[PDB]
């Protein structure tokens, strides 16, 4: 369960990361 | 440029991340441009990800290298799931791998000074593999994360 949770959560991360850049 | 997709590139990347982590001296005037943008921006989403997920990361035991192989790919198949590529996600790459080489160098059964090698190794062959000719078409570390990354 634990790595398909920090899978699921570095994408929500990730994609708010991108929006930062990606404009 | 063009080829800085291909696999030692993405690996010397991915080691220079690793030994930027484990504060590792690696000799020479210093890592390339792409490694001094990608290691301030994966270090900063590192320490976000290790404060998001503590609850979770506390039941996360890296006791060997095949354990953090296992559990990298298992993290980072869910990651990637859905298709989408962007460059946030190759940094949450990075940052994986960090948070990684600290808990293997914590919890390690049987460490070796060759680890963070072997870890550097399976990330750049899932940058490579999953994510490479996305790389290339966005312009590659040089052309497309770089300028991105990069201060105003």
């Amino acid at each position: 369960q634990w790595a398909r949770e920090i899978g699921a959560q570095l994408r929500r991360m990730a994609d708010d990361l991108n929006a930062q850049y990606e404009r | 440029g063009m080829t800085d997709c291909e696999f030692g590139y993405i690996y010397r990347l991915a080691q220079d991340y690793l030994q930027c982590v484990l504060q590792i001296p690696q000799p020479g005037s210093g890592p390339s441009k792409t490694s001094r943008v990608l290691q301030n921006v994966a270090f900063s989403v590192q320490k976000e990800v290790e404060k998001n997920l503590k609850s979770c990361l506390d039941n996360v035991n890296v006791v060997s290298v095949d354990t953090a192989r296992t559990l990298f790919n298992q993290v980072m198949e869910k990651e990637f799931e859905d298709g989408i590529i962007n460059w946030g996600r190759i940094v949450t790459i990075f940052a994986f791998e960090g948070i990684l080489i600290k808990k293997l160098l914590r919890q390690q059964i049987a460490p070796d000074v060759d680890t963070y090698k072997e870890i550097s190794y399976f990330v750049a062959e899932f940058i490579m593999n999953n994510t490479g000719e996305w790389i290339r078409q966005n312009g590659g570390w040089e052309n497309g994360f770089v300028k991105k990354f990069e201060p105003k």
